[PDB]
Order: structure tokens, then C-alpha cells, then sequence
């Protein structure tokens, strides 16, 4: 049974300098008793950018993340606190569970302000219903072979969806059941290239598709390829 | 009965071995003296996320001795295909690739 992530509030309008709190609830506990870790992450998506990891293990700050961002909580109830909001913080914040495959994201909290690793993806595609498209992801700046490459779908301003992942060295794959017949992941080891072929395209497939190395201290996202289906 | 997580490094005493049930038995030696303590044990397909796969058969795996270099066995139920057996936490955790089929 897939884990459902729920965020509140959907949007937050604050003046510069305010302290804010936003909530994330999971339908199942993300606290793994074996190692006592909470498999919960917080992502920030600024305008024009890919999602960027802020917090992992529920409370660990990624490098460069200021102390004014604080993740807390355990089990099924989590909180992201911003102690003193800056104008640059304007973004949609998504929580994400990585306790179980398929990974699932919350619907986001939109923060509105009133007062060497590279994953290169091509520019926008536009295609006709019924066509197929092979999206590419060129990896550099790290040892390509042993790191899983993930693919993520995101409709405008909506919660990202985890499509699946492929391990380049072995070719092993894990698919979200919801995409098992929509997406096919392959790799070209000779060129450090990862591909996702989308078949039987419909307007429901129109979205930005990201390739990403997901999780903990090595989280990296490509710039995304916008696919629009006529 | 609960214990805090073992803090020191583990070492495999022998190659992990498939049981007759298709599960995997593992024996580890523990260098710490904080025992009795809870052995961190899981399987994962991705070492970057440590997202758990399969499950531990051993209910509450523990190092029972307070002296260094004691040993314990635990049994794991690995997933279909390829995975990693991961014992311990932190930088000193140990891993061994496993194939089930
Ligand atoms: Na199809
Ligand atoms: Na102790």
C-alpha cells in the first residue's frame, strides 16, 4: 500500500522576517525501527528551478542550508520551521518519504512573500497524442556506474511523482506501478547516459520530467525536460 | 526489552549463506564494549538512500556481551533479485551484496 503524504497549509502568505511552520503527515510511520531513522525529506522548489533538498533524515540539514531552516518530528508527523523568512525563500516546499518504494511526495506548501555533479537534460519537447518520446539525462562529475538514477514527473505547481529508477552498472530497475507501462528506463554506459522512453503519449503526460540522484547527502536534480502533448 | 543501538564497528565472520528456507544467515563480530546493544541490520538496493527492502527475520538482534569481539548471528529475508546486507550505522557500517533467485 503506497504511502500518502499530506501537507498543510496549501499556501502561506507572510512578510519578510516572520517565523513560519508547515506540516507534513504520512499515512504510515517513516521511523524505521531497525536503525531508528526517519525516512523523511524536505525539498524546496524556487521559481524556475528544480526541487532542491533542504532536510533529510527528518532533521539533518544538507550542506549550505542555513540554520533558520529546521526539520523536526517523527513517525507520521513532521514539521519544517523557517525561523526568519527572507524574500529569497519564496518557493513551494515538498516533503517526501523514502521509507518505501514507490517514493511519494506531499502536495506542497506554497510560501508566498507579501511584505560538480551535473545531470543535463534537453529543452522542451512538444508532441502529438499517441506518439512516444525518449528523454535523455547526461551525467557527469561523479562515478556514473554505481549510483541509481531516478526519474520524477511534476505537473505545474503540483506534487512530484516518482516514476522509477535504474542502476547503470547492473541495468536493474524499479518502477512505480503507476508508470510500469508508461515509462521504460535504459542506460548507455559508454556515454554516461540515462534514458526514459514515454509511450502512448496523452495530455495527461504533459509535465516536467526530471532525472535525479535522490537521497541524503548526495541529492542532485537535473534541470528537467518539459514535455507538452498536443 | 529494548537496548540502545550498538555504536562500534561490526565485521562479517564468514560469507553470508543462504538457509534452506531461502533466507540468509549472517554472523558478525562486534568490536565495541557498549553491549548489550541493538544490532542495526537491514537490506537495501540503494546505499545512498538506505530505503529498506526485505526484512529482518531475527526479532530484536542484540549483542549480549559487554566484552569486545563477541559474535552474534542474525537471519534476513532478502528481496527478489539483488540487494545489499547492511550491518551497523554510520561510516563504519559493513555491506555485502546478495542475490536471491
Ligand atoms: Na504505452
Ligand atoms: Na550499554
Amino acid at each position: 500500500m503506497d504511502i500518502v503524504m499530506s501537507q498543510s497549509p496549501s499556501s502561506l502568505a507572510v512578510s519578510v522576517g516572520e517565523k513560519i511552520t508547515m506540516s507534513c503527515k504520512s499515512s504510515q510511520s517513516l521511523l524505521y525501527s531497525n536503525n531508528e531513522k526517519n525516512y523523511l525529506a524536505w525539498y524546496q522548489q524556487k521559481p524556475g528551478q528544480s526541487p532542491k533538498l533542504l532536510i533529510y533524515w527528518a532533521s539533518a540539514r544538507d550542506s549550505g542550508v542555513p540554520d533558520r531552516f529546521t526539520g523536526s518530528g517523527s513517525g507520521t508527523d513532521f514539521t519544517l520551521t523557517i525561523s526568519s523568512v527572507k524574500a529569497e525563500d519564496l518557493a513551494v516546499f515538498y516533503c517526501q518519504q523514502y521509507y518505501s518504494y514507490p517514493y511519494t511526495f506531499g502536495g506542497g506548501t506554497k510560501l508566498e512573500i507579501k511584505g560538480q555533479v551535473q545531470l543535463q537534460q534537453p529543452g522542451a519537447e512538444l508532441l502529438k497524442p499517441g506518439a512516444s518520446v525518449k528523454l535523455s539525462c547526461k551525467a557527469s562529475g561523479y562515478s556514473f556506474s554505481n549510483y541509481w538514477m531516478h526519474w520524477v514527473k511534476q505537473r505545474p505547481g503540483q506534487g512530484p511523482e516518482w516514476i522509477g529508477m535504474i542502476h547503470p552498472n547492473s541495468g536493474n530497475t524499479k518502477y512505480n506501478e503507476k508508470f510500469k507501462n508508461k515509462a521504460t528506463l535504459t542506460v548507455d554506459k559508454s556515454s554516461s547516459m540515462v534514458y526514459m522512453q514515454l509511450s502512448s503519449l496523452t495530455s495527461e503526460d504533459s509535465a516536467v520530467f526530471y532525472c535525479a540522484r535522490l537521497g541524503n547527502d548526495m541529492d542532485y536534480w537535473g534541470q528537467g525536460t518539459s514535455v507538452t502533448v498536443s | 526489552v529494548s537496548y540502545s543501538l550498538c555504536t562500534a564497528a561490526f565485521t562479517f565472520t564468514k560469507i553470508p549463506a543462504e538457509t534452506l528456507h531461502g533466507t540468509v544467515t549472517v554472523e558478525v563480530q562486534y568490536a565495541g564494549t557498549d553491549g548489550p546493544c541493538k544490532v542495526p541490520a537491514q537490506m537495501a538496493v540503494d546505499m545512498q538512500t538506505l530505503t529498506p527492502v526485505g526484512r529482518l527475520i531475527t526479532a530484536n538482534p542484540v549483542i549480549t556481551e559487554s566484552t569486545e569481539n563477541s559474535k552474534m548471528m542474525l537471519e534476513l529475508d532478502p528481496p527478489f533479485g539483488d540487494s545489499y546486507i547492511v550491518i551497523g550505522v554510520g561510516e563504519k557500517k559493513i555491506t555485502h551484496h546478495w542475490h536471491r533467485s
